[PDB]
């Protein structure tokens, strides 16, 4: 149940958030309506999660890609914006949202990744990929590393899994084919491989995550890093004289950044459509809304056509322009998110060497691993379903029961870590073991979660898992 | 019904 | 089919629909358009009979609670009143006829059930329901009787059945939980126990309807009656000395009267929309409109501020507000139709010693809360999600994934570009359908079911 | 606890409990051993309460259908008597007492239910129950009734519910299907309609029991009875002029009455079971021993051969003969119990108007097939199932496998060695545990599951 | 349900029946007691099945390693013999069908798989496998083949595979340990890695089964083969001059066959367990009734005293209890049944090159194919107690039923290839599509398979699946 | 009724 009368808005922690709820405190100033901006972990696999039940934030933040699946499972409202709006914004941003021919969200600025790199240490970056590995040895004897980024997220090695011609959905007449997937062609395999060859030969760490990767950099630690406009902030603070350039190329070839577009969406099920409307176009969606949010954390090469003419001048955001005609505007299809997914399991799993490059990315052709978390997922279910039965049965067709028991009960439901919550009493605090298995991680049964059924005979929507370790 | 059928199932349940 | 360039309404018997009528002769004067009121048996139950097929009134007057069943199942057209016309009319009386947050039926007035009692028998009314059998045992030695009401409809019973705690659906984060039903709680049996009680000791029957109650009070038979504000016209042409008050308490606790606000829909089918707007809104939520209903048989608490100011004055509105108070707006949501029929059958089972009063609010339960449907829905869950188990386990690019639609139907992993057939299913909201006969969906060349399911050739059993 | 040297012995007091107390004489003039005869009532419930506890009598006397559901719960001892003894009972009778292959109580007569008529007020007993409405509009113009019998026990009834195809248990292939249960079907609903309606039309009153329509036939006021040989004894007394006749038909079907057989059983926590045996061999299934019993009240078609040549004779119990030839040995499987409670409830509901027939028959159908715990169990067996997937997938050398014990608990696969707990089951046999508690089942170092388990810890919930 | 007052008798196919029911014979002729003798297809898989509904055979044959399994599912009747009678047969063939100190079983024979030779062709059988290449080789000039034998079933690869080591389950302190599994081991893996190799140089036929060695064999077509004594009857028949041999060594090693002592089981549902006990101690375990079994199809080394020591003598049995003797009395734990499965499931991927030797043996080891099999199983039989329960509860709770339509109906079960037959009225003929897998083989869906459901409301113990093909 | 039942499934079912 959103709240009417008032705006929640989801953006992630990477963004400028501060920036934004600047915006929405002129909103309020003017007319009284209180703005919450909130940065959840994961909100994007959050949103279709509570969204599904009618909950969650007025507006999200994310890429456009997530956006098809949200306005498919009928999440996201129809935006109506007037001719004149959409003429404030470039055409090929208001593709990026559309979704079956209606427009589905606001699109706010144009994201790629970079090769950002430390002018002190670096004078010349590499043109190539290939240059890394005698770069890295030249450097770790200076105590120095040549490269550091995240490798948590196939966001960021995509490029140069691309490079050489790996592909997400072939594109061709106006239509991604879902059918013809190219995660496991040559191309891929060559990409992938060169990065398991830097892991191998210890010129990186299949450890490194966004943070890891940013303290490094920031710190003068590393030479060069990969990441987006939204990073540059913390940079500018660390005081390391740094570049932004064009991606190495592999094997001669472009490396081939998926482009995104941050957009906004509103929630179906939000009560402050209206309002919604007004913040996106009247407030954000302006010079000064923009402005006060790149600030914060830069977007990137804005949607805005005014306000992107300003931009435009910063060499950084030439060179996110010039990766982003390189690489490719990301699908906005519902199966991105099987796709990132399939993606994810297999550059950790090349990484880490569980797999070899080679079946790493046969599973991820084969979607191997969205279809074995939806097995364990639908057994969970069915079982958690079958619970349900048991307690309705007894409940309606069984003995008559106890006459001075409680009346309302929290009802058997199944939360998205897969633990099964028995019927319980209104007011009762029920343990359960934590789960054995939780994305591909093993945990100590003999440990429990706990969650509280309220007096009102509804579940607490939160759900403490502080006592599950591996 | 209501002891007796507990009598009876109680056995049972010794048995098993 | 509705004739084009007439309005037909419908209202029910017990209200003022010659003063409707009235109101439909000064728009035929004007408009030259003839307006027919008619007041058919069980209307609410006819109007989605009839309705369903493009047919019967442009206009349907009930109370709001039946209106979300009919928003629900397409029935009532949107209505349109701007912002002017919306100020003249109380908000809470429009939050009644508000489903899905589009407005689909102009409120008339706000009708609450009150004690209404012979001032000659019974100069003080009882406080409380405990009082009535021996009030009943000093006014049988005078030939006469304590208390008289309608026990064929759960509408007049409910008041004591949720005096002590009984509830329909538990309200909570403006939200009403259909999964918790209060029809069965230690409040609902003590009230329904104490009415089955009064049976049993003679001091009422179960035979009682609304013309036995309503003559024997107006004959003055009875001490005491309970009605609302559409009965007080014949207790005026009887000449009963008659006073309406606060209803008892049970066990220390006020009634709680579902209060009803009675509304004019507008039938989708209707080819005449702008003629019944302009007649709801230019002719009847005027106070000549609403007087003219108000003087055949006085309506409540009317929904239009500027006559409400006037009847505000009448204690016998002081009264039907004050239990108004006590009580609670009725949910207006498709399921108010299974609750009622639910209750109706707990209450005259429990009356006629059919059933005990647990076994029959026990069943009232079940029925109320769609029990029967929720079990049933996690089987075909349970069953959806092992067939996708299974295709999972063999198989180990696009498809469209193993859903279940909103009829039961688990359509399983499919090809893109696909036309899927299932057998109908076995069982649907209380009907049989015949299984021999399949539904049809496409799975979209996109890896997308289509949004629409074709379930044309399913028949029910007969 | 059963004292040790004497017999005490319950019977039905329908029956010749003082005849069989003479037999009890003769026994203890020769033996010295006190016989004593109770009739309590209720006895065929209170048998099974007492006897769990290694109380009650050394002998218990009823119709062989109770007999399945009391050697099942090991109640009654098993009997062995010779080839020679065999031989002086009718094979037929000792079928009916065979449970698992084994014989667990001595047959002693053939009980079926007749028409009993009033031969001065109808020398001419109607040959269908489509006549009686009529029949009793002319008997009530002389202060009269057509026909009263016991309308609250289902025994008496059936006869008529099975007449146009209503059934228990269907037979075939030599078992009983339990699963098949035939008290809903058009022929049930026909049988018990006309008895409604009988009722609904006033030529029939629904508190009508044994006794008011004993009293009513031997004092002349109503033309018809239902009841079996144990009653005649009373008419003689009473000197009405009666006779013993087939049933009536129902839409040209015979009448099937459930056909009984009266039989003596030992209880299993007996320390006389000798002492019993050789009461029921050398003396009560003697043609003296029959006799005696027989001439207190009338026992039937006997067990015996050599007394039943004699009793073949009486039209009367050829009579009993014929009505028990047109119906049907009554199953003896334990579910007997639960079908009968149900049939009781039905037509009791029925009768009263408290629910239509069609509704207290569909209950029917529910209550006696057990079907509330067939479809719990097959949520069970789905669920522990469902555990055994989830165990295998997350897994991919030697466990005790998951099984679903008889009571419904699911144990898990566990290791060799493993003493496993689950909850108590929330609902067994008609009963609510609490939950809180656990059983218990050993898991042996051999990979195989205990055969015991322990649920010493799961109470009842109760008021 | 066990007809009474005759007996039903299930024995293997390649075992002497005919002989048996000869013994059967004379049974009828004393007793009156007519006796049935039936050989079907896959019956200690079959038995489990049909008699855990108390239905199946008075008394079973099989070896004894599957009777721990039947005895702790309650399946077979204690069996009671007297002193006497125990001191006629030998105490070591008593010890094989001891469960948990009962006696669950008559012992009838011992039985060890030997190396049968044709003599025209081979005057001197190898000492060693390893010689078994090169004589190949030898042989495939002349148009012949060395070796041929049973692939597909492991009890005939075993005895290679627990030469140089590998083992079933661990034996020590008078256990068997569940827990230590010797399948996956350096030896079992030699072994095994010899066998895919003679193969993989075309020595051997990875297709190659029962019926297609034995008349390859008894056709003079190759040189040799392994079987075991219920197999010379039909060479004699043959005429092929054979001998009977110690199984070749491996790495010096000798081949270790897995002993066999065939019994007869008595059925715990069984209403005919006298009769039963008369028959096989009063008929069959006499030297009338073994010699008129022997006679059809040789038993071995019988457990009788008094016959074996007739038997003793020939050759023939010498060789099989010398190879009995380097081999190993099977265990008779329920765990067998994985064991054996787990196994042939080993041998056939890796002599297939579905799987390397590696790969084969340490699912094996695993227990892998079994779990996978019972996960689908399992799934499966959730599946079809749920359509039961949706059945259940629309019957009972559901909106009134027809009053005209049907009354008793054929319920909603599972077969044993995983087809869930729906609720069906009594006379109806059921069709279900094919299943989509069975036994690791695929099937063409589009196909249907057939079911009556009977006019009394029972399911046809029959089910017609003859339309349904595997497709690749 | 069952009539008043069916028909108004009949509604969902086109509807959905
Ligand atoms: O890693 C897969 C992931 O990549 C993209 O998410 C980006 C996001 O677009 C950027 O704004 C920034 O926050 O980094 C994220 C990577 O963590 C896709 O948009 C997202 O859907 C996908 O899962
Ligand atoms: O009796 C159940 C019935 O209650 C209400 O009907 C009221 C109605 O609100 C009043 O306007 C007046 O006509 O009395 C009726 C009782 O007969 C609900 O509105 C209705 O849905 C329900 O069936
Ligand atoms: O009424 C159900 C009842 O029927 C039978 O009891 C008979 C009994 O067989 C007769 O001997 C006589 O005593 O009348 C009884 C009827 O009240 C069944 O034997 C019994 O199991 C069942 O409860
Ligand atoms: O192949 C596994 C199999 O081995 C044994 O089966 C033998 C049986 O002992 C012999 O009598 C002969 O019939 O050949 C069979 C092999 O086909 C085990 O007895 C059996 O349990 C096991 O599955």
């Amino acid at each position: 149940k959103i709240e009417e009368g008032k705006l929640v808005i989801w953006i992630n922690g990477d963004k400028g958030y501060n920036g934004l709820a600047e915006v929405g405190k002129k909103f309020e100033k003017d007319t009284g309506i209180k703005v919450t901006v909130e940065h959840p972990d994961k909100l994007e696999e959050k949103f279709p999660q509570v969204a599904a039940t009618g909950d969650g934030p007025d507006i999200i933040f994310w890429a456009h890609d997530r956006f098809g699946g949200y306005a498919q499972s009928g999440l996201l409202a129809e935006i109506t914006p007037d001719k004149a709006f959409q003429d404030k914004l470039y055409p090929f941003t208001w593709d990026a949202v559309r979704y079956n021919g209606k427009l589905i969200a606001y699109p706010i600025a144009v994201e790629a990744l970079s090769l950002i790199y430390n002018k002190d240490l670096l004078p010349n970056p590499p043109k190539t990929w290939e240059e890394i590995p005698a770069l890295d040895k030249e450097l770790k004897a200076k105590g120095k590393s040549a490269l550091m980024f995240n490798l948590q997220e196939p966001y960021f090695t995509w490029p140069l899994i691309a490079a050489d011609g790996g592909y997400a959905f072939k594109y061709e007449n106006g239509k991604y084919d879902i059918k013809d997937v190219g995660v496991d062609n040559a191309g891929a395999k060559a990409g992938l491989t060169f990065l398991v060859d830097l892991i191998k030969n210890k010129h990186m760490n299949a450890d490194t995550d966004y943070s890891i990767a940013e303290a490094a950099f920031n710190k003068g630690e590393t030479a060069m890093t990969i990441n987006g406009p939204w990073a540059w902030s913390n940079i500018d603070t660390s005081k390391v004289n740094y570049g932004v350039t064009v991606l190495p190329t592999f094997k001669g070839q472009p490396s081939k950044p998926f482009v995104g577009v941050l957009s906004a969406g509103i929630n179906a099920a939000s009560p402050n459509k209206e309002l919604a409307k007004e913040f996106l176009e009247n407030y954000l969606l302006t010079d000064e809304g923009l402005e006060a949010v790149n600030k914060d954390k830069p977007l990137g090469a804005v949607a805005l056509k005014s306000y992107e003419e300003e931009l435009a001048k910063d060499p950084r955001i030439a060179a996110t322009m010039e990766n982003a005609q390189k690489g490719e505007i990301m699908p906005n299809i519902p199966q991105m998110s099987a796709f990132w997914y399939a993606v994810r399991t297999a550059v950790i799993n090349a990484a880490s060497g569980r797999q070899t490059v080679d079946e790493a990315l046969k599973d991820a052709q084969t979607n191997a691993a969205a279809e074995f978390a939806a097995l364990l997922h639908s057994l969970l279910e069915a079982n958690c379903s079958l619970a349900l039965a048991e307690e309705l049965l007894l409940d309606g067709w069984g003995p008559p029961l106890d006459p001075e028991g409680p009346y309302s009960y929290c009802n058997t439901t199944l939360d998205q870590i897969g633990t099964c919550w028995p019927r319980s009493a209104a007011g009762a605090l029920v343990e359960r073991p934590c789960p054995e298995y939780f994305n591909g991680v093993k945990y100590n049964t003999t440990r429990n979660a706990y969650r509280e059924c309220l007096e009102n005979g509804t579940w607490a929507s939160k759900i403490n898992y502080s006592q599950c370790e591996p | 019904a209501a002891r007796e059928q507990a009598t009876t199932n109680a056995r049972i349940l010794a048995r098993v």
